[PDB]
């Protein structure tokens, strides 16, 4: 089975350059062309360029001519993409994908974040207010992604939504809602567990009635 | 430099519905390829060379077309078929894709279960005041949210967050959050979160008084 | 005449524009199809050969194209166009101003020498042509006279007989220098009658596209054949010189 | 005349055979260069692309050659039967230049080309005689004034006629030979040698077709691409006179 | 470590056909051309043909156009050669070797023996007659190869030559010499041992002095 | 179709000696490749694209040439370099090889130890009579062996078998086997094996009489 394993997600300062990595396996690296694709939220999937891993032959999308440097290590059957003078316009998911006409196998993708922000732990705050009651956790002013919110340490799993994070003034903020029968609250304790691995943070909040 | 046009950008199918998404080429293209992508995962080669299915793509999927017009078709829409479908082309360097066609699942209309939450004690002490609204498990995705501070509308310091269609009940949920300095918050008394959904001609309003 | 030259110039432009429209209409559909066929070949090659990028196969075709352009043959993997026979013939194509170009000069010395060889050669040949022309005119008119006299013998008018002789001249020339060669080449080159006429006319008009060239065939062990034809060219050009000048005078008459 | 023509004929034959020896000497060494280049490309390609057999690369080159034969162009406009290029092609017919850098593929195209050229070359021939005299008289009117400066140094007027006519075919030469060679050097990325070779091959109406300005508007100065037909028409008139003067001199000697 | 593993040696009747296999590993089978090369003692190496395992394209030597069929199995990463209407002249070693300009990796080879000869055990004849004396074994009229010859069960292995077998009329014949000090023989018994595994025959012949 | 010629077919070197073996092509080729082969093994890519050394090849080996003449050179011969070398080209289909130049180790000339054996009694009862001559442990390789029955030379029913140069003593050895009917053998009396070698002006002759 062909497999493209990319290196993990990368956070770099504006202006800095970044190199990611794509190790292929299950076929011969040198037999097939390697491409890189950019996917942001607001645009179409964008072909960056290709390398012939056997010849080192590269062509780039005109749009990325200056931005990207493709290279391979034949011995480690690893393709590399380097991006230079990074702006917030380069914050995206980057894939390596194999193909000379159709992109038949893709990496898992890697998320680039271009940001001046510094690892900040979240300020977890409870959201307290029918048969069904809806409680929440505000998890705001943390960086970088992700956090996880669980409820009663993974007991409450159904009735649970975590919303996508958003940038609130150069840091992330997300909320999590749990719906439980009005019988269980505040009759019984509902605490939202919150982990921010970047800041080594693991905080519990009891939802307390107003 | 060839441009591929997927319209509509978003579409919905009840299970068993035949679905056909089209891809228009700015100039003539020999073959069209297609990619399925579900959020969180990379795009997977779905159909290549216009009408060829990839390794494990179920046969209810077909591709077709020629010249400047190509089409991906689902004989009968299934739950697992809900994803973004992209058309790419390499009859001409550089290869290009469509902006994508998101295919959602049609289900029974559902009104948002709305909740409003006043700034917690803890947050106030830190000098910030975040008012949170949860509009949960509604369908369709089309919804309008408005905030009112003492009955006059406020449209600044509001950040919105939508979930993807729920994998289990096919509903959508969104979060509107009004973030103020403790000062601006404590000035006013009535905080109201007003939701305009297809399911009622009369808005759903949840509200609290600081008192 | 200054107004008439602007009129004549505009007429020539229209003539070119009308030619342009007709040529496009007849030729461009096939040119577009060749392009599509080239494309279909690349896309099939990429599909067959994963270790080849679109752009790399692009360079191959470009580099192949350049080499074919310089007269490389696809059929072989070998390693005479400049044998004394063909070299003579090439020199022939210069002074005649026919200039087929089916073999090109590669050396800077070859080109520089060709500049002078032509500047001296073309007018020199011009003189010989005028000579052969005058001789040929006198020869056929003297010869036409005997059978011309047979028409006069059956009591026909003198002013009628000149025009009959003039028309008869055109028929004789065509048989000897147009239709005979077309039939000759039809057999010798394995062309169609229309390909052969096209060659003949393109030759005697001194246009010399070089898409069709008698003797050029690499296979043929007929070096003596190729100069033999060049004697047809010598004789033919003079015949066609008359024809071209006379139809020009016909255009003068219509003007 | 009897002696003259057979003497002149023999002289031309000698000239051809001596031309032949010179060309063979300079060009036979390099006969195989293009075949060598194709070979270098095929092998270099097999070395770079192990999934390609020599026989598979073989078919590709034939299939490419037939495409190029149909008039395909390596793409990395560019239509040679677009109205501009087709105009220029028609132009190459009536001028008798006949580059053939683009050849007719259809039997209908060839058949039309016959009647077109047959009614077109003389029509152009007429205008050329016309534009020759008109420019001749106009330059001669210019010549007379230049003759005045020479006349007012008390140079014998018959020398002024020759001196002015010498100046005639030198000012024309600068205008129609040197300018284009410089222009083409820059515009076509040719050497000034390649440019003069093109210019003279063109104005002699030999029109080999190894070098072509193209009259195909591309970008930045598209106007000038078709216009060069202007230079050709004007040039052919100047060169027509140059050809006759050289011919007349050869007749004299 | 790139590796071409050819199948075992092949003994076939005249007129019968044979199919031999070459299994690659340590590279992508499909990314590289497979050729087959014939090695016969009285001639040089002969290229038989190539197959592009990826496309299935097959080009042959004019001389083998009729004889040989090259196929691959991409799934098992195995090249095949088939040889039809086998004549005596086809008896040779056949290599599969990889390459499209030079042959950069070769299989271990597969030996082909075209012969009418049925399994025949060897006749072993003893060869009996200065400080040294030379004795011998004639091992003749056997098929197929190989035959192991030892002396006093291999205890006597120095001063031994075993000569290459030679096919005379579909049957192999070889001889072994042993040179021993003349003090040794006939003082000590010297027996040559011949094994023909094909016929599961082990013969022991004692070299005895003639009367 | 392109013919590759390697002269000389055989050549010899002591360690430390320079070796140059040549490959001439019937018609020019852009590159020559070269293979090393030792008894019992597949050819190995040794030098390719005329002067490129293969992975393991030691640096004493170089290649060069162009057009119709190419050459493989050993600056300083070692013992492990004794093997057959083949040149092969792929500038025109089909790819072709040379006949191969065998490279032997040089050593001091050595006289062949010659021995003749009558037909065994065992063999004669089956009606065959094989008269065997071992010509053992000689150098150089070149030796001529002639059979004489009652004075009269005989070359019909003679099979010759050589060993490859001994990796230990660098000598060659051969067996010559005159095979007769018992009848032809019993008609005559005097059987001689005559060996013509560089080591003597006077041929080496062993013989026996039937009585
Ligand atoms: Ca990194
Ligand atoms: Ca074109
Ligand atoms: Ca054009
Ligand atoms: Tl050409
Ligand atoms: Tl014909
Ligand atoms: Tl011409
Ligand atoms: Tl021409
Ligand atoms: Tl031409
Ligand atoms: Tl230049
Ligand atoms: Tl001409
Ligand atoms: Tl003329």
């Amino acid at each position: 089975e062909v497999q493209l394993q990319q290196s993990g997600p990368e956070l770099v300062k504006p202006g800095a350059s970044m190199k990611t990595s794509c190790k292929v396996s299950g076929y011969s690296f040198t037999g097939y062309i390697m491409n890189w694709v950019k996917q942001r939220h607001g645009k179409n999937l964008e072909w960056i360029g290709l390398i012939n891993p056997n010849t080192g032959y590269t062509t780039y999308n005109q749009k990325f001519k200056g931005k990207a440097t493709l290279t391979v290590d034949k011995s480690s059957s690893t393709a590399y993409m380097e991006l230079l003078s990074l702006t917030s316009e380069d914050s995206a998911i980057y894939y390596c994908t194999r193909g000379n006409y159709v992109f038949d196998y893709w990496g898992q993708g890697t998320t680039l974040t271009v940001s001046s922000a510094k690892t900040t732990p979240p300020s977890v705050y409870p959201l307290a207010p029918n048969s069904m009651v809806t409680l929440g956790c505000l998890v705001k002013g943390y960086f970088p992604e992700p956090v996880t919110v669980t409820w009663n340490s993974g007991s409450l799993s159904s009735g649970v939504h975590t919303f996508p994070a958003v940038l609130q003034s150069d840091l992330y903020t997300l909320s999590s809602s749990v719906t439980v029968p009005s019988s269980s609250w505040p009759s019984e304790t509902v605490t939202c567990n919150v982990a921010h691995p970047a800041s080594s943070t693991k905080v519990d909040k009891k939802i307390v009635p107003r | 430099q060839i441009v591929l046009t997927q319209s509509p950008a978003i579409m919905s199918a009840s299970p068993g519905e035949k679905v056909t998404m089209t891809c228009s080429a700015s100039s003539s293209v020999s073959y069209m390829h297609w990619y399925q992508q579900k959020s969180g995962t990379s795009p997977k080669r779905w159909i290549y060379d216009t009408s060829k299915l990839a390794s494990g793509v179920p046969a209810r999927f077909s591709g077709s077309g020629s010249g400047t017009s190509y089409s991906l078709t689902i004989s009968s829409m299934e739950a697992e078929d809900a994803a973004t479908y992209y058309c790419q082309q390499w009859s001409n360097s550089p290869p290009t894709f469509g902006a994508g066609a998101k295919l959602e699942l049609k289900r029974a209309d559902a009104a948002p279960t709305v909740s409003i939450f006043p700034p917690s004690s803890e947050q106030l002490t830190s000098g910030g005041a975040s008012v949170v609204c949860f509009l949960n498990n509604f369908y369709p995705k089309d919804i309008n949210v408005k905030w009112k501070i003492d009955g006059s509308e406020r449209q600044n310091g509001v950040l919105n967050s939508w979930t993807d269609q729920d994998s289990k009940d096919s509903t959508y949920s969104m979060s509107s959050t009004l973030t103020l300095t403790k000062d601006e918050y404590e000035r006013h008394n009535s905080y109201t979160c007003e939701a305009t959904h297809k399911t009622s001609t009369s808005p759903i309003v949840k509200s609290f008084n600081r008192n | 005449r200054s107004t008439t030259l602007l009129a004549l110039l505009a007429l020539v432009l229209l003539y070119l524009v009308s030619g342009a429209l007709v040529f496009r209409a007849l030729e461009q559909p096939h040119e577009q199809q060749a392009q599509r066929e080239l494309g279909e070949v690349r896309e099939k090659f990429l599909r067959a050969h994963p270790c080849v990028s679109d752009q790399e196969l692009g360079l191959l075709i470009k580099e192949v194209a350049d080499a074919l352009g310089g007269g490389a043959d696809p059929e072989t993997q070998s390693t005479s166009a400049w044998d004394l026979g063909s070299a003579f013939f090439f020199s022939g194509t210069i002074i005649t101003t026919i200039g087929y170009g089916n073999v090109a000069l590669r050396t800077d010395a070859g080109r520089l020498f060709c500049i002078f060889y032509a500047l001296v050669g073309i007018p020199l040949f011009g003189i010989l042509l005028a000579g052969v022309g005058d001789r040929l005119g006198s020869s056929l008119r003297h010869g036409i006279g005997h059978i011309e006299a047979i028409f006069l013998k059956w009591h026909v008018p003198p002013e009628l007989v000149r025009v009959l002789s003039e028309m008869l001249f055109l028929l004789i020339g065509c048989l000897l220098f147009v239709l005979t060669p077309t039939f000759v080449f039809c057999y010798m080159e394995d062309w169609s009658k229309l390909e052969a006429i096209y060659f003949v006319i393109v030759t005697l008009t001194t246009v010399g596209f070089g898409d069709y060239v008698a003797g050029a065939d690499p296979r043929q062990d007929s070096p003596a054949y190729q100069p033999l034809v060049w004697f047809w060219i010598l004789l033919g050009l003079a015949y066609f010189a008359s024809v071209l000048t006379t139809i020009g005078n016909w255009l003068r008459v219509v003007s």
